């Protein structure tokens, strides 16, 4: 809603909306703490 | 999870055992995949025989009392198929012992008339062995599939 | 002298309360031992039921079960196995030394 | 006690893609209607086509808490008969008039016999012991 200046600096409305959004991106969903990543490995005794 | 109310969630609500059948038809989501078929199709097959050493050792391999596997406190094992002249169980025999020590001693045995995706002709003349039988908990006829 | 409390192991939560029936716990042991000592229990008229089972490959540890008839505990029927086994092996190892002078 | 007795003819073995297991298909020599249909362990007891085998069903062996192996002195009712077999009855078949056919499962190895007049002594019980001869 700004005139063009000789990519502009995002506002906080851009803030919100910066990709899926503060609400998708870091309500909705979040990082957590006490979790782990690995790749699965087949195992038929446990 | 961190907390006991997190824990009881993952153990009685989200937890494995309770997701045995999808809510999208009923039907089951839990099953063994390709050894373990190949497996029981001989296994359960007529021609598999076992002495008492083989016998007890397949019951035991399967069946820890100590890992809280059995039902009776003693593993508890079925008379043999042949008597005379060499004392030897049936395939069959070892999926009615896992039954009989995994399911509850209160309750009586399972009853089902089944069929198999394995057809009569490929087991040889006069075979009921697509027919999969348990009366009272005990395997009497048919061989176990992916079905 | 101090003696190993860590090999054997009685699985308690298993254990007959009078004294047939007993699971057994050995540490750094597999099939080697495992199977050729359920082989030696199950000859003893007393025992009953008898097999061995590895609970998983990467933790060391082998689980045998003894379950006997009347007046012979799981215990004395693993005394029996493993004092049948030391003189099992005493046979191979006198027929073996015979057999390399007959040569 | 004994349930049923008699001398049976083989008039056939197959394998059906068995290496230990054939199916048995007898008539009784005293007996018109009676008929067989058994299968055995054809590797501990072999069986041939035209034979005469004596089988036999029995309650027991002349209250038991398990079986055991055997030890010296003991005696039992299969001490007669050359193959023993022990299975469930599973199955009363009624085939027109008077005719009664029965359904036996020694795991997995199956047995029907047709007759009549046993409809009495053979009764559906999860102890059903099977001894054969010759």
């Amino acid at each position: 809603k700004a005139q063009g200046r000789t990519v502009p600096i995002p506002g906080v409305k851009q803030a919100l909306e910066k990709k899926e959004g503060l609400f998708r991106k870091h309500m909705m969903g979040k990082r957590v703490n006490y979790a782990a990543r690995s790749v699965i490995s087949p195992d038929p005794n446990i | 999870p961190q907390n006991e109310n997190a824990r009881a969630e993952a153990l009685n609500l989200a937890n494995t055992d309770s997701q045995y059948l999808t809510p999208t038809s009923g039907s089951p989501v839990r099953g063994l995949i390709q050894d373990h078929i190949s497996a029981g199709v001989w296994l359960t097959s007529k021609d598999s025989f076992f002495t008492r050493e083989q016998y007890q050792q397949y019951i035991y391999g399967c069946i820890r009392p100590e890992d809280g596997h059995t039902t009776r406190s003693k593993i508890v094992t079925l008379p043999p198929t042949i008597f005379k002249p060499y004392p030897l169980w049936t395939g069959k025999q070892i999926i009615t012992t896992v039954l009989l020590n995994v399911t509850p001693p209160d309750m009586p045995g399972i009853n089902l008339i089944s069929k198999n995706k394995i057809k009569n002709e490929y087991w040889g003349k006069g075979s009921l062995e697509n027919e999969v039988l348990f009366k009272d908990g005990a395997l009497l006829c048919g061989i176990l599939d992916k079905s | 002298e101090e003696p190993d409390r860590e090999k054997i192991k009685l699985l308690t939560q298993a254990t007959s309360e009078d004294g047939t029936s007993a699971s057994f716990q050995i540490v750094e042991e597999d099939h080697t031992l495992g199977n050729a000592l359920r082989y030696v229990i199950m000859k003893n008229p007393d025992v009953e039921f008898c097999g061995y089972s590895i609970p998983h490959p990467s933790e060391n540890l082998l689980n045998i079960r003894i379950q006997t008839y009347g007046e012979t505990t799981a215990v004395d029927a693993l005394q029996k196995g493993l004092k049948d086994l030391m003189d099992l092996c005493d046979v191979v190892e006198s027929k073996f030394t015979e057999k390399i002078k007959s040569m | 006690n004994t349930l049923f007795d008699d001398i049976f003819q083989v008039s056939e073995v197959d394998p059906g893609r068995y290496n230990k297991v054939c199916r048995i298909e007898a008539a009784s020599t005293t007996q018109d209607q009676c008929k067989l249909t058994l299968d055995i362990n054809v590797e501990l007891f072999p069986v041939a086509a035209q034979d005469s085998l004596t089988v036999t069903i029995a309650s027991s062996l002349n209250a038991t808490r398990s079986w055991r192996p055997p030890q010296a002195g003991d005696r039992s009712l299969a001490d007669d008969y050359d193959y023993v077999m022990y299975g469930t009855a599973y199955k009363f078949e009624e085939v027109s008039k008077d005719l009664i056919a029965v359904y036996y499962s020694f795991g997995g190895l199956l047995m029907r016999l047709e007759g009549n007049y046993r409809n009495l002594n053979n009764l559906k019980q999860e102890n059903a012991y099977l001894l054969i001869r010759r």
